[PDB]
């Protein structure tokens, strides 16, 4: 679980 | 990588900034988990199974795996030097880039509870 975009 | 990633969703939606869909539903961000919200999240959603799926691959960390790709004129495009891992991993990246820009962005789904919505 870290990031999107 | 991530910041490939950012830059793919820079050059096919320019018009929102990448933090939006940052933490957007139940699969856009962290979230992994429950029913999709909307289109968007379903984006998401395929994008997230596609990370697992590539991390099959030995030593293959989405995340972190530097691909090689293009963006200009409005096309993306994984480029052919990819080794099995880069191709995966852009091609995830980059059908992921192209189904947010058709997909509707609803305000009311950002930032939502995870914990109460997402089960
Ligand atoms: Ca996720």
């Amino acid at each position: 679980v870290a990031f999107r975009s | 990588n991530l910041y490939q990633f950012k830059n793919m969703i820079q050059c096919t939606v320019p018009s929102r900034s990448w933090a939006d869909f940052a933490d957007y539903g139940c699969y856009c961000g962290k979230g992994g988990s429950g029913t999709p919200v909307d289109d968007l999240d379903r984006c998401c959603q395929t994008h997230d199974n596609c990370y697992n799926e590539a991390e099959n691959i030995s030593g293959c960390r989405p995340y972190f795996k530097t691909y090689s790709y293009e963006c200009t004129q409005g096309t993306l495009t994984c480029k052919g030097d990819n080794n099995a891992c880069a191709a995966s991993v852009c091609d995830c990246d980059r059908l992921a880039a192209i189904c947010f820009a058709g997909a509707p962005y609803n305000d009311a789904n950002y930032n939502i509870d995870l914990k109460a919505r997402c089960n």
